[PDB]
DNA sequence: AAAAAAAAAAAAAAAAAAAAATTTTTTTTTTTTTTTTTTTTTTT
DNA sequence: AAAAAAAAAAAAAAAAAAAAAAATTTTTTTTTTTTTTTTTTTTT
């Protein structure tokens, strides 16, 4: 939430000044998955975690 | 701020006119710019395996990044047609570059596009879903102040995945001094925008797996270039959106596909025409002319054999009749259709089969695999805007073309009740309460069935041995029966051909010029026509245990006019003479009586 | 917009390639290497002598062509490097040890960040100046403007005031209290905030403060001299006071230019950032120095009669006087400086010219301030009170005494000036220093300069070594004869051909330089005749005379063996110095 | 959000585009532009009469609202030289507009520069008080990244008067992948800025009231035309400042005046000539050469009778010597100095007034008016630097010029000393312990002394009768003794001039309400300065002959049997009388317009000293 | 005639987006005041 | 004519005015995606 560049005699940057590039990122997959109890595994009055 | 050196932009664009200029090495991108110029077109289509065959560092540059390389291409683009035209380089303000050809590890589908190709040049796979509203964005915004006579023009840019202030996008509404302003929209400029949605290609994707989208934007000359459920090709710029003003960022970064080229299926390949093509085609309407529609039947479908008459009947669909409209509002269909009918194993589904893989627009269907509102037009709501809208099915798609019906008798009489309107008018009413249209379905049927009890009845009439009634069989303009002869010679005959094959491109060409042709029919044909279907309307005509097919009319007639015209189109005379004419009368002949 | 790449390899085909057949450069390089030369000074008519237009692109754009040429050079050395250095200076020793250790830790394959590296300024250990064209013409400080800024001027004035030599940073150092490794912060802002926290990587992989601290030790720092020069009156326009710039000087460049003496820098124009102000206009203005590349002084600041020869040579626009003239070129020459046990005597002479007016005091008077090497000229109330002694600005600054400090001042209306002022010239004669226990000073300045004073008519008496009375009285024969002159002057705007023409002053301050390095002895011979010369005129004068009569007819005697310019004094050495004592009582 | 036209800046450059258009006309302006390209100038001074006569509408609304009126006016400034010369005009990024004329209400003073007159090209006299360092500011600046191979321009706008926005305020210093720049101050572009501080005349001023003063921004162009105790007239915007960027504001604003121009306004340099006033000196010298000095110096001082010596002495003053600067700068003086010592009402004093009034650059200096450090130069720190500046005197201003000292006998001795260099080297070595310089005054003195007791006794001897030393003596060079006669013979004569002098009046302008080479030769009863303008300039050698026989009457001067008895000198013969003797040949045969000094001009230059010097005491 | 597929409409929840916002302190500048030096002026 | 005393000048230090400089996340909304329910239309 500031600028940090400082130029002197000059008034301030404002106090948000920050847009997110979005030409210059490095950005990777992701994916979310679910995962349920094994069958077999769950007792047997119980739902599956 | 302004760049006055940059080597990497000034070597972009040297290298860049350098391989546009191409009028010392084979004069392909001369011509190229040439006929965009004369044709008033300003975004090129450049193919990147040319562009690797040049200059491959540049080419790899080009794909593994995309937006300066393209900005350079683009501004080069403007040099050089500014050089071979002024007023017109003038004229158009910023002249885009689209991309082709092979696009090795990036032509991928909307499943295998990771985040890896962000910011590159992809060249996605499979269909549409999704069809925005066209829109116009403003571009360059033109104001006058009523009480200062002054005018003024805002101007805007293309940021579309870069960073973008509030300052850019502002809209003027108030002079420097509170004096409000009127905008001159004629005098502005704009840019349509629409937005579509493509998908995995519903057979390419893994089974069993929900498919993966990606979305896609499009400009100027882009928009109306793809509706929904089309087999779409797009290549683009993959890249990411970015939300706007935060204060807090997840760092998900949505993507989407900036289309700089939209491309449909190939095989709609109407201009492949070049020197060789129309020598060739000459030598074959000049050189020989009474044996056209003969040698083309015969070669049409090699694989299966016989079914002399009936692949004949095949291609007077193919080439069609005269669609033959009047100036009081009347039209009269030109386009033929047909029901292949016979034993199992008659080959009825190869011969649909043949005519999907070969013509324009040839649509698939089985039996039950469409029912009703898949086969005719339907009407859906938009369910965000409130209001219907019409989903074209697959004969609506398959206007001015084909659509091959399997197992029609078992497909549902629902169906084929809704196809009354097609068979002949080749237009579907279809309405709802907000909502009502006429949608040009105009395309042949080619249809297979299997006769009832399994397989036809030697001993019985083809009334009795088809489940369809005289209706049906009336909308239908050709019936045909195919029937397994289990003569000596021809089991000898069919089986081996059967294993000589175990063991076209011209045909393509001619298809669709004929296709345009438009032939005229003489006095002669004319009088010969009349007392023919007069002979054939009679008792006389047909005798005992020889059965009528079908419920002849003057649909009997009409198809054989337009069984006529279909031979005058194969024959390239432009003149329907007696010799289609007397074809047309063996033809229907054939197909119309048949022994018991 | 040229391509530095392309520049840098010309600039190194220059280095490399020049020659005159001995490749200047190229033993520069040698020397360089071998750490023999701590300043190169590149000269641009050199450059021109084959490529002009690199010196046009120099001139016009100097200080990103001080960092390419310096680059270039440092990127040379090693090819001409022959044997070790001997590791001389601390700083060198510094140097050999970081590149040890980056190229024991090198890891020749691999690639590191931009900031991994050691500062290029930090391994120079030498500097790269420019000796500015001959094709450019000198300027003038109220013309140099805007339209020089960051080019290359050369420029002509009076160096004023400088400051002593200072240290000033030019890449800080400091270590991290984790990771054992060095940071580097360079310098190009006049102040800078130093670090805290450490840009190691080790630092930041594990994540803990690297708190570095600054060292004294392992930075660079160059010396900083700073002096504020100012227009030659002559070159002025009519109404105006001169314009100064600020020079700034560091390297091998300081401790040349000292207060009063005439110089000529080549140097770049440059701005420096105005901060810490409230001013009127926006936008950026800007101080402006000059970084000094070359300083040199110009002019002042650079046969067997030969006594008469050279004396005759003298301010040969004034007629007549000739004696006046012979004991002036005395008082140029001096005696000599002898080191018995527990005195010091001084080995200056001291001369006062009394005369009627219109005798040309003053001509005379200005003639040895500017013929002499350290001069110095005052004319009454025009510097008084702290003008002749210092006064704290703080530091102290000398007047004109303190200017003149081995040298010459030249007093006009020595009769006229305050109190005080004599006073101080009084012990300034009698032990070259000036004691001033002022309110913001209490000092003992060291001030040797022989003082020729002017006036017009017992305590000069009894001070000065040579009073000389110039009184003009009416004779028909010799007013037409100095009318003649004055008037062949007036026209030719020249002196009257004598038989030889008068000598430069550029060979006369040579001559007085050689002479003045060739102190010689008193004889033990001539004890006896100058003990008999000096009773002597004590029996006459009995018939005013002191103690500082004998030593006024010493270091006359060593004057003229001086100037005789060979041997120790002699018989016709004190013969003429007691024959131009005898004139001056004459007069 | 450019404009696509706007009728007004159309209209008004379309004018300005006209009136810029001469040829039609006598090519006044289109000859303007074309000598200020060959000059290399880059300002074009329009005058305001020229442009209310030509369109009276247009320079209301100038003169109502400057600065957007100027851009246009410039803009057709650029497009009008482009025209004449495409690639000047391609040379400099903007090119200026002076301004000139009768700014009727809109010459005021800055105490009666209201805030009525804002936006409005105020003209307005005044001394200036200061003068700021010129140091650049920057316009147009390059960089270099040496990380990317990069170069990058940023640019600035000079809003020194409109608002200003740190987006337009930034210095670039690292690129998008935050990689170093380097500055590139060469290719770079700047322009001059200096400060400075006009104030309301003490003449003119009110009398018992503070000073007031405006401030001056003169940007490139104007770097140097003002330094401090000029007189100068400003002509160009008043305006308001911008405060610095903060939530509050109290309604002040400091304002300004940036200069459109700036003019000396003493006026006094005065060259302004026509070929035919060429022509007319050119006959007036060469037809009647020799008796052209004789001309001039009855011409001289009209309003005043006989002193026809002192007249002819005041001309060689006046017409100057010659400066003589030898090989090694033995700087031999040209000035003459003249001492008028004489009884009361002998106009004295009012032929120093004459020479204010004529002489360029004259300034007068009284007796306990002035005093040393103000009649030369004075070293002072400036308190705002710690740095010691140089303020220059009044002969330090006359330099090159003539002050006209009244009341010379009551300077006290320590000036009366501090005068010795620069009467005899024109030059004053002052030095404090910071800084030291060598001011130069190539001064001329005209000195009105008055004699001891009041009034010259004519029996006591001159030496006597003068309180001032043979010291200075020596150095005036001549010594011009005025005695009242007292005789009712030539008292008719000075009474009967002095009375048709009183009756003299504005011929025709005036109706009983008080307050060319020759001249119309009016009963009763500007070439002047045109001519010894020119004169001046002349450097006249002397001939062997004129050198010979100046040489043989100075001997004859210095030799005591060319005074009689009875006669005492009133200046001894020292060698600066021989010198006196060549700038009096020089000034003559610059009268004269010679080329050479001669043997006419030598014996006039003897007759001169002869008559001025050797006085008659009688007994 | 009963079953079921489709349609439209209604609701919940998670991700992104929207909106709200003066006060205290420091530093330059101006202006006087005071000390001490220098200068000038009056006295014997 | 030179010494003593006084006045003015030069330069450093201090007190107040007024214009500059610096600090500075969290809660609510609301669109979009997903699911669910009742109904009508169509098919067995
Ligand atoms: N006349 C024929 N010549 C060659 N093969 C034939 C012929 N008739 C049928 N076949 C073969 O029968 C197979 C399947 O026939 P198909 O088209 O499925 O007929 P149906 O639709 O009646 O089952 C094909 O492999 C085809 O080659
Ligand atoms: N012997 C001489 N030769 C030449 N010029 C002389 C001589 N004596 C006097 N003068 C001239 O007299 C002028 C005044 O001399 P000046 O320098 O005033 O002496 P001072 O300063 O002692 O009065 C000078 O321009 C000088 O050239
Ligand atoms: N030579 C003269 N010719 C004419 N009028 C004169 C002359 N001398 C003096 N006067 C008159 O006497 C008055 C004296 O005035 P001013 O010159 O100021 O005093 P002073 O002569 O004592 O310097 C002048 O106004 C002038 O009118
Ligand atoms: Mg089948
Ligand atoms: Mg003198
Ligand atoms: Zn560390």
């Amino acid at each position: 939430r500031k600028c940090n560049t400082d130029q002197a005699g000059r008034p301030k940057c404002p106090l948000d000044p920050y847009f997110i590039m979005p030409d210059k990122c490095k950005c990777v997959d992701f994916q979310t998955l679910k995962l349920q109890e094994l069958p077999d595994a769950v007792p047997h009055g119980e739902m599956p975690r | 701020t302004v760049v006055l050196d940059d080597v990497e932009l000034r070597e972009a664009q040297r290298d860049y006119l350098d391989f546009l200029d191409d009028e010392e090495d084979q004069g392909i991108y001369q011509s190229k710019v040439r006929e965009l110029i004369s044709d008033n077109q300003y975004r090129l289509i450049v193919n990147v395996n040319d562009l690797r065959r040049k200059n491959e560092k540049r080419a790899n540059r080009l794909l593994n990044n995309a937006f300066e390389e393209l900005v350079a291409f683009q501004r080069a683009l403007k040099d050089f047609v500014a050089s071979i035209d002024a007023t017109y380089a003038k004229q158009y303000e910023e002249f885009y570059v689209g991309l082709e050809g092979s696009f090795g590890s990036k032509h991928v589908s909307p499943r295998t596009l990771t985040s890896c190709f962000l910011s590159c040049v992809v060249c996605v796979e499979g269909i549409v879903t999704k069809c925005s509203l066209v829109r116009p964005k403003v571009v360059r915004s033109v104001h006058y102040c009523p009480a200062t006579k002054k005018t003024i023009e805002r101007r805007y840019s293309d940021l579309t995945t870069l960073v973008a202030f509030p300052s850019s996008s502002v809209y003027p509404t108030k002079d420097e001094e509170n004096n409000p302003l009127e905008t001159e929209y004629g005098l502005s400029v704009y840019k349509d925008h629409q937005t579509i949605t493509i998908q995995e290609m519903p057979e390419k994707a893994p089974a069993g797996q929900l498919p993966r989208s990606v979305d896609v934007i499009l400009d100027d000359d882009l928009v109306d270039k793809a509706k929904p459920g089309d087999r779409v090709q797009v290549v683009g710029t993959y890249r990411c959106l970015p939300g706007k003003k935060g204060g807090y960022t997840s760092g998900t970064f949505r993507t989407v596909l900036i289309a700089c080229n939209v491309k449909q299926m190939s095989k709609d390949a109407q201009p492949s025409f070049s020197a060789e093509d129309i020598a060739k085609i000459k030598k074959f309407s000049k050189t020989r002319s009474k044996d056209i529609f003969d040698q083309l039947a015969k070669s049409l479908a090699p694989s299966i054999h016989g079914h002399d008459y009936v692949k004949k009947a095949i291609l007077c669909l193919l080439l069609g009749g005269v669609e033959r409209d009047l100036e009081n509002g009347s039209h009269i269909r030109g386009d033929i259709n047909i029901l292949l009918i016979g034993d199992p194993s008659v080959a009825k589904s190869q011969l649909l089969r043949y005519v999907l893989c070969t013509a324009p627009r040839a649509i698939p269907t089985t039996g039950r695999g469409s029912s009703g509102v898949g086969l005719t037009a339907a009407v859906t709501t938009d369910q965000e805007t409130g209001e219907r809208r019409l989903e074209a099915g697959a004969m609506v798609l398959a206007d001015r073309g084909v659509v091959c019906i399997d197992e029609f008798d078992k497909m549902s009489d629902m169906d084929r009740t809704a196809i009354h309107e097609v068979m002949e008018q080749g237009r579907v009413t279809i309405a709802k309460a907000g909502i009502h249209a006429r949608l040009n379905a105009r395309c042949s049927v080619l249809a297979a069935a299997n006769p009832v009890y399994g397989r036809y009845d030697q001993y019985k009439t083809p009334m009795e041995n088809i489940g369809l009634q005289d209706s049906l069989l009336s909308r239908f303009d050709l019936l045909f029966i195919m029937l397994d002869q289990m003569d000596p010679e021809q089991d000898r005959e069919i089986s081996d051909h059967v294993l000589r094959m175990h063991r076209a491109a011209f045909m393509k060409k001619y298809i669709h010029v004929a296709k345009i042709i438009k032939p005229v029919l003489t006095q002669e044909s004319a009088t010969y026509i009349a007392e023919e279907y007069s002979r054939l309307r009679s008792q006389d005509s047909m005798s005992s245990d020889t059965a009528r097919t079908s419920p002849v009319t003057a649909r009997t007639l009409e198809t054989l006019i337009r069984l006529a015209t279909a031979h005058a189109k194969a024959r390239m005379s432009k003149t329907v003479d007696l010799q289609d004419a007397e074809e047309a009368v063996e033809l229907v002949q054939y197909a119309y009586f048949k022994k018991v | 917009l040229k391509d530095y790449a392309l520049e840098k390899e010309k600039v190194k085909k220059f280095l490399q390639e020049f020659y005159q057949k001995q490749f200047k450069y190229g033993n520069q390089l040698v020397r360089l290497a071998h750490r023999e030369q701590v300043a190169l000074y590149v000269d641009l008519d050199d450059v021109a002598e084959d490529d002009p237009e690199l010196v046009d692109s120099i001139c016009e754009n100097a200080r990103r062509y001080a960092k390419l040429f310096a680059d270039a050079v440092q990127e040379l050395l090693p090819q001409y490097k022959e044997r070790e250095v001997v590791n001389k200076d601390v700083l060198d020793v510094y140097i050999e040890h970081r590149l040890m250790m980056e190229q024991r830790s090198r890891d020749p394959g691999m690639v590191r960040s931009p900031q991994n590296q050691y500062p290029a300024e930090l391994m120079r250990r030498f500097e790269l100046y420019f000796q500015g064209p001959s094709s450019n013409k000198p300027r003038v400080i109220r013309e140099v403007r805007a339209d020089s800024v960051g080019k290359l001027v050369t420029v002509r004035g009076i160096v004023t005031r400088v400051s002593e030599v200072k240290p000033k940073m030019v890449v800080a150092t400091y270590t991290c209290d984790q990771c054992g490794a060095e940071t580097y912060q360079p310098i190009q802002s006049p102040t800078f905030m130093p670090l805290i926290m450490c840009p190691s990587q080790e630092c930041q992989t594990n994540r803990s403060g690297g708190r570095l601290y600054l060292q004294t030790r392992g930075s660079r720092f160059i010396k900083f001299q700073e002096m504020k020069m100012q227009e030659h009156s002559d070159q002025v326009p009519v109404g105006n006071i001169p314009r100064s710039i600020t020079v700034l000087v560091e390297g091998e460049n300081t401790r040349i230019a000292q207060p009063g003496d005439h110089v000529s820098v080549t140097g770049i124009f440059l701005p420096i950032l105005r901060t810490g102000f409230r001013q009127v206009v926006q936008g950026l203005l800007s101080e402006t120095y000059l970084e000094a590349h070359r300083i040199v002084k110009m002019n002042k600041s650079e046969e067997e009669d030969f006594y008469e020869k050279l004396a005759a040579s003298i301010a040969p626009e004034i007629y007549g006087h000739e004696d006046v003239k012979k004991a002036l070129l005395l008082l140029l020459v001096g005696g000599v400086d002898q080191s018995p046990r527990g005195m010091k005597i001084r080995g200056n002479i001291n001369i006062c010219l009394m005369g009627d007016p219109g005798v040309a005091k003053s001509q005379l008077l200005s003639y040895i301030d500017r013929l002499a090497p350290r001069s110095q000229y005052t004319t009454g109330r025009g510097s008084s009170g702290v003008g002749l002694t210092a006064a704290v600005l703080l530091t102290l600054e000398g007047g004109a005494l303190v200017l003149a400090d081995q040298g010459v001042c030249c007093i006009d209306e020595f009769d006229k000036m305050a109190e005080a002022d004599r006073t101080a010239i009084h012990e300034v004669m009698e032990q070259q220093t000036i004691s001033i226990a002022k309110a913001g000073i209490l000092t003992t300045l060291n001030a040797r300069c022989s003082i020729l004073a002017a006036a017009n008519p017992a305590a000069l008496l009894s001070r000065f070594d040579l009073l000389w009375l110039i009184q003009d009285r009416p004779d028909r024969d010799n007013d037409l004869r100095l009318a003649q002159h004055i008037t062949y002057v007036h026209q030719h705007s020249r002196q009257p051909p004598s038989q030889f023409e008068p000598l430069d002053m550029k060979l006369m301050r040579r001559y007085i330089a050689m002479c003045r390095e060739k102190q010689p002895m008193v004889p033990e011979s001539l004890a006896d005749y100058i003990t008999a010369a000096y009773v002597e005129m004590r029996r006459e004068a009995w018939a005013y005379t002191s103690a500082r009569t004998l030593l006024a007819i010493l270091r006359l005697s060593t004057a003229l063996a001086r100037l005789r310019m060979v041997d120790v004094v002699e018989k016709e050495d004190v013969n003429e110095a007691i024959r131009l004592m005898e004139m001056s009582k004459d007069s």
